[PDB]
């Protein structure tokens, strides 16, 4: 670590460093210890050593590195200094941050460093990155630190990609975050990290989408967006959904019809973000299947045009906006027929904020202005 | 701070 | 009246957390819906008050604010708007403080907030808790119209003025604003909007707000505006104050906040003002209530359809 | 033929179009039964809605209610097994509000069976649930397991137990959670051997579950375990599994232990409670985690006051109270805050001697405390400390003290100190009181907050209750007629609002001559609100004077009230002439 006493004798010393930066300074939150400077210049030096010299990591460092980076991290997680309910709203805010974060910064940024190594031989590492290792590193994502779930992120996300044999591990076990998740704890801070993980992991999927991913959109993706505090995770599920459909058109219907069955009474920005999306699936929608879901759509859809709310009745009714999904549309006279009343009781006079207003009436025009002159 | 529409 | 015997049920009921009914609310708003048709823009009130400013929905607070204050009968009220938004209890604030308008027409006195519109109310709170309590955009329905009603501001002993937000560049004369129509929505520009979006500041002139809309006013524009329409003081609510009253202008404008430290998460002590007899103010600070079955019910909450 | 209506008829419902239409066909289930056919809901209704309307998660959370209710109509005992299915399908939804309803529904209808009928299609319901394809049909299962156990054949209570074993050790924590939840209540379905055998290691097995979330669940349930009647058999296998969570790494599981210490404590004995829990107890208040330590204090007077014979006041004395000393100078807000909640109890435990030397010092520390709710939970339970310590000492120490708080900055702590004025100046001031306490006990009808006038104004009629009446006429009435000049009508209000409770307890002769001559002197204000409170107030302390005195003197007062200005006082001198009875 000091690349100073030759060649040999120098593996020696590293190995010293990383164990020396391991009997960690358990209080941050009361007063002060300093030279424990010592430790935080140390592994800054271990961080610069691994990121500047070929060949470093040998054999016998691995052990000694996921030593030094388990009793570094794997902490219990404290009560969250945010008190919490139904009342408060999850855009949660006092956002306690991490007591000790100038020792832990570094210890992400090195095992992270180490991991990316270009010869972090991982059949030799694989024997010490341990499930128990990974479940770890899983319940860290817990963490109310919004710098400790970002390293988090990336950090699993490498030991995803490098190790095939945890992967199955890794994703079973980032479903069980889930299932708590959704079928009642409601809580957990870092669905959105988690999320952007699976985004790459989805789109890293293959020939015939294989029956486990299948389930995995179905039984965990899906249910996701029936939780109270959508918001705070909705763009990056969002994208996971769609991900999904772009691989395999074929789910569309569980997929369009879940969100239909999840669809939100009583909870507003919910059903925006429902509408959000559902858009957003449109764009990629194949023809052949919009007709399974054309009627029972459109159906829910109409609802929302007159729905009293505003910002759910200008996003419903903006679908007419984008000629991609209006072609569907007047590519059938069945969806005009579910949209014919909801868009006649509220036309006339109605809904107070008057841009719905002549929204509403431009729907109407470029739906009579189509092929079939229809009336009632 | 909660949102300036208005802490 | 034996309407009246059913109507202190009403107020006796809904004391204890519990809210009213779906027909309830429908008649209970028609009635008040008539006994405010009557009032003015400005609208002169009598002597002896406590004023109160924001309670957003705050309800446990607007209870602390009653055991601060004396009990509705008994001690004359009178609010700058903004019940029914950031809290969680906004049925049961705005169907409370309604009930003891068309039962005690001249014992409390209710304006009009920039949140008592149908914009504001369903961008933030209240149209998601008439959503869940009723399930169905009708008791939400009901409680809009009402507002359009409420007043836009009053004038208590000819002297000091009560509007929710602030000054406008489109009012000069107190007259002025008697001359508004406001039997309809906030709209987004206009003396209406300014009378109840707009701040002062350290800044002299008019200026903008950066709230939406709305005109940030000087000491100079207010101290103007009251040495020649009435002029002792202008009381608003409306702008968030840790003291709850905020003393500002050269003391020509008061800012009362009556709503305290909870998703209303910031820190702040609420106020109220009490006007006496000879028309001296003392101001009375709250904290909020002390709460129970505390922060958790359990976690056995439901579902919103799903 | 039949001529009245009752059977079926009403709804146009059974087809349905929207949400609300179908779910009130299931809520209207409850009358499709007896309305046809108790013997016909079996043959045809019940195949019918096995598992066919699987759409919306919120009518099945209904269904589930109505299945429960279903005991009889269907015959009753006899004739139930047929409304499992369903509810098996029901079992296995996902959304846990409907499976955790389809349980309870389940678990009320096990005992109306037959021993013979849970062996043959209750029990293997269980076994498929528990033996289920994924996580949402174990969980279910777990509940299931208590009630059709002591009922069954011993065979197949080997094999339930089996089918429980599997669970504790369920592939995912989301089970485990469960199995772990009703431990407790599983081994409470006795076999003393068996709570030996099988239940301790399942309890030693989660209680040390890699999941945190599952260890603090297996504390919860060792309360159970450690009650089923072992001794010399407690150290061995339900001890240091105990002992260890204690020290669990994970505060959710410290936690865990202190909110049940007491419990523990009378679970596991006296014996151990001296030897093992102390030391646990004296660790649990020196926490790391504040949470845990406010968890544990909040428990200090309970856990003393189950103790042992003559060790008792030596413990608390010995172990105990060095930490709690250390407590009420603690750092969180939410521990003295707690401990204060339970402190005052310590005193009749520990006796007279040892409080005015070890607890006073505390008392009086807590009093002054920099948090307003600290010293609001002190001043509430002052009751026990006045009731088994001397009245002389008490008036030595704490009384400056309290005298100081009655003026408190804070209207709730200020309130509590009235709430106890009766007490304090009744078991100590006979005429101590209206020499050194009066002009403050007065002062509370002039604060600014109302909560105090109010509490100021119910003073009176118990300061007249257990005082005299005399005395009442010659302090209390004089100062409380002077307030009717007060300028502000809030502050001459409480003129009116003494009257009417000072009136019950002081009678017609005081009444009649002192309080009314200024009552229908007071109908003349000028603020409405001070006159419809005259009307209001002349109801009140109208049953209190003399039929002649009441005729002349408070009836063309208030007939003159019914006739000006408001729409109050033109009801309040309204209402009170009809309760009267004067029209
Ligand atoms: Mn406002
Ligand atoms: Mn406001």
């Amino acid at each position: 670590r000091d690349v100073p006493p030759a060649d040999q004798e120098k593996l020696f010393i590293q190995k010293l460093r990383q164990c020396c930066v391991l009997f960690d300074f358990v209080s941050d939150p009361l007063s002060d210890l300093k030279w424990k400077e010592v430790k935080r210049a140390a592994l800054s030096e271990m961080v610069e050593y691994i990121t500047h010299n070929r060949n470093v990591i040998t054999e016998p460092i691995y052990p000694e590195v996921v030593h030094m980076f388990a009793v570094n991290m794997f902490r219990t997680l404290p009560p969250s200094s945010n008190p919490t309910g139904a009342e408060f709203d999850p855009e949660e805010d006092e956002p306690t941050l991490e007591a000790a974060w100038p020792h832990l910064q570094l210890v992400y940024e090195f095992f992270l460093r180490f991991l990316e190594s270009p010869d972090f031989q991982p059949n030799i590492a694989k024997k010490y990155i341990d499930q128990k290792f990974v479940l770890q590193l899983l319940e860290l994502f817990d963490s109310e630190d919004p710098r400790e779930r970002d390293f988090l992120k990336t950090t699993l996300h490498r030991i995803y990609g490098k190790f095939l044999g945890l992967r199955a591990y890794i994703r079973k076990q980032i479903n069980n975050i889930f299932y708590r998740f959704i079928y009642e704890t409601e809580h957990h801070n870092g669905i959105a990290e988690l999320l952007e993980i699976l985004g790459s992991i989805i789109n890293g999927f293959a020939l015939p989408l294989k029956e486990e991913h299948k389930i995995f959109l179905l039984k965990v993706l899906l249910p996701l967006h029936k939780v109270k505090s959508l918001s705070v995770y909705h763009p990056q599920l969002a994208y996971c959904v769609v991900q999904f459909l772009e691989k395999d058109s074929t789910l569309t219907e569980p997929v369009v019809m879940a969100l239909l069955k999840y669809w939100p009474k009583t909870h507003s920005p919910k059903e925006v973000m429902f509408l959000n999306e559902l858009e957003e699936i449109l764009d990629v929608i194949e023809p052949s299947e919009f007709v399974k879901i054309m009627e029972p759509l459109f159906r829910q859809l109409a609802k929302c045009v007159s729905s009293p709310h505003f910002q759910v009745a200008e996003r419903a009714l903006y679908y007419w906006n984008n000629e991609y999904i209006m072609s569907l549309i007047s590519d059938n006279a069945a969806k005009i027929l579910p949209i014919m009343f909801p868009s006649l009781y509220r036309n006339s006079k109605t809904h107070w904020n008057k841009t719905i207003h002549g929204l509403i009436y431009n729907a109407l025009k470029l739906f009579m202005e189509m092929n079939q002159k229809l009336f009632d | 701070x909660l949102x300036r529409x208005x802490x | 009246k034996v309407f009246t015997k059913e109507l202190d049920q009403w107020i006796e009921q809904l004391n204890e957390c519990k809210q009213l009914s779906e027909s309830q609310v429908k008649s209970l708003c028609e009635k008040a819906k008539e006994i405010l048709t009557k009032e003015s823009n400005v609208q002169e009130v009598r002597c002896p008050v406590t004023v109160c400013g924001d309670v957003h929905g705050q309800f446990h607070d607007l209870m602390e604010l009653f055991r601060i204050g004396g009990k509705s009968p008994d001690t004359n009220y009178l609010f700058m708007g903004d019940y029914v938004n950031r809290g969680y209890y906004s049925v049961e604030t705005v169907t409370l403080l309604v009930a003891l308008k068309v039962r005690y027409r001249e014992r409390i006195t209710i304006l009009r907030g920039n949140h008592e519109s149908r914009q504001i109310t369903q961008v933030y709170g209240f149209y998601d808790e008439c959503l869940r309590k009723y399930g169905n955009a009708n008791v939400w329905k009901y409680f809009t119209d009402l507002f359009d009603y409420l007043p836009l501001t009053a004038l208590v002993d000819g002297q000091i003025f009560c509007l929710h937000g602030g000054l406008s560049p489109s009012i000069d004369t107190l007259d002025h604003i008697r001359a508004l129509d406001r039997l309809q929505e906030v709209p987004h520009e206009g003396p209406m909007c300014d009378l109840l979006w707009s701040d002062p500041d350290d800044r002299g002139g008019w200026g903008i707000s950066p709230r939406g809309a709305g005109y940030t006013f000087g000491q100079d524009i207010s101290e103007t505006f009251n040495h020649a329409n009435g002029l002792t003081l202008v009381s608003r609510a409306h702008q968030l104050v840790m003291e709850g009253y905020n003393w500002c202008h050269d003391r020509n404008v008061v800012t009362i906040f009556s709503a305290p430290n909870y998703c209303y998460r910031c820190g702040n002590q609420a106020a109220i003002m009490e006007l006496d007899d000879t028309l001296k103010y003392s101001f009375l600070q709250f904290d909020p209530a002390p709460r129970r079955g505390e922060p958790h019910v359990t976690r056995r909450t439901p579902d919103y359809f799903l | 033929d039949d001529s009245l209506y009752p059977i079926a008829v009403l709804i146009d419902e059974l087809r349905n179009e929207d949400v609300q239409l179908r779910l009130n066909s299931i809520k209207k289930l409850s009358t499709i039964a007896l309305a046809l056919g108790v013997e016909r809901t079996r043959s045809e209704l019940l195949p019918f809605l096995t598992d066919t309307i699987y759409d919306e998660d919120e009518v099945l959370l209904a269904l589930a209610e109505q299945l429960g209710t279903f005991t009889t109509l269907v015959g009753g005992p006899e004739y139930v097994h047929c409304l499992l299915p369903p509810l098996e399908s029901l079992a296995t939804v996902e959304e846990t509000v409907v499976r955790d309803k389809a349980v309870e529904s389940l678990r009320a209808i096990s005992h109306e069976h037959s021993p013979s009928d849970l062996e043959a299609h209750f029990v293997p319901l269980v076994k498929r649930l528990a033996g289920g394809d994924w996580f949402t049909s174990r969980t279910s299962a777990c509940g299931l397991f208590s009630v059709c156990y002591p009922r069954v054949s011993s065979a197949v209570k080997a094999e339930l137990r089996q089918y429980f074993r599997n669970l504790c050790s369920d592939d995912t924590p989301m089970v485990r959670r469960a199995a772990a939840s009703k431990l407790g209540e599983f081994a409470k379905v006795l076999e003393l051997d068996n709570v030996k055998s099988e239940i301790i290691p399942m309890f030693s097995n989660l209680a040390s579950d890699e999941q945190d979330s599952v260890r603090l669940l297996a504390v919860e349930a060792c309360v159970n375990i450690a009650q089923l009647l072992p001794q010399e058999d407690l150290e061995a296998l339900v001890m240091p599994t105990l002992r260890q969570a204690a020290e669990d790494k994970s505060w959710r599981v410290r936690y865990m232990v202190a909110d049940k210490f007491t419990e523990l404590q009378k679970a596991v004995g006296p014996e151990i409670t001296k030897t093992d829990l102390v030391p646990a107890f004296q660790n649990l208040m020196k926490d790391c985690e504040a949470e845990v330590r406010a968890a544990a204090s909040h428990k200090v007077k309970e856990f003393c006051e189950n103790l042992s014979a003559d060790c008792r006041e030596n413990v608390i004395m010995t172990q105990i109270l060095p930490c709690i000393k250390e407590l009420v100078s603690d750092a969180n807000q939410h521990v003295k805050s707690a401990l204060a909640s339970v402190i005052m109890g310590l005193s009749p435990i520990l006796g007279k001697d040892n409080t005015i030397e070890h607890l006073l010092p505390l008392f009086l520390a807590q009093l002054k405390d920099e948090c307003p709710e600290v010293r609001l939970n002190i001043i509430s339970n002052l009751d026990c400390v006045n009731e088994v310590i001397g009245i002389r000492q008490l008036s030595q120490s704490l009384l400056p003290a309290i005298v100081e708080l009655a003026e408190d900055a804070k209207w709730r702590v200020r309130l509590a100190i009235i709430e106890y004025m009766p007490l304090l100046a009744g078991q100590l001031g006979v005429e101590f009181f209206d020499e050194k306490l009066n002009s403050l006990c007065m002062a509370w009808l002039v604060d600014h907050v109302y909560a105090i006038r109010e509490a100021a104004t119910s003073n009176l009629k118990k300061l007249v209750e257990k005082f005299g009446k005399e005395w009442a006429h010659a302090t209390i009435i004089p100062k409380v007629l002077a307030m009717s000049g007060d300028p502000n009508y809030l502050h001459r209000m409480t003129t009116l609002f003494c009257i009417n409770v000072l009136s019950e307890v002081c009678g017609q002769d005081i009444t009649t001559k002192h309080m009314l001559p200024t009552v229908l002197r007071m109908a003349g204000d000028p603020v409405a609100n001070v006159r419809f409170n005259v009307a209001k107030s002349l109801q009140k302390i109208g049953p209190i004077l003399d039929n002649s005195t009441l005729q002349s003197e408070v009836k063309p007062i208030l007939e003159k009230l019914t006739q000006d200005q408001d729409v109050d006082v033109k009801y309040f001198a309204q209402e009170a002439l009809t309760v009267l009875s004067l029209a």
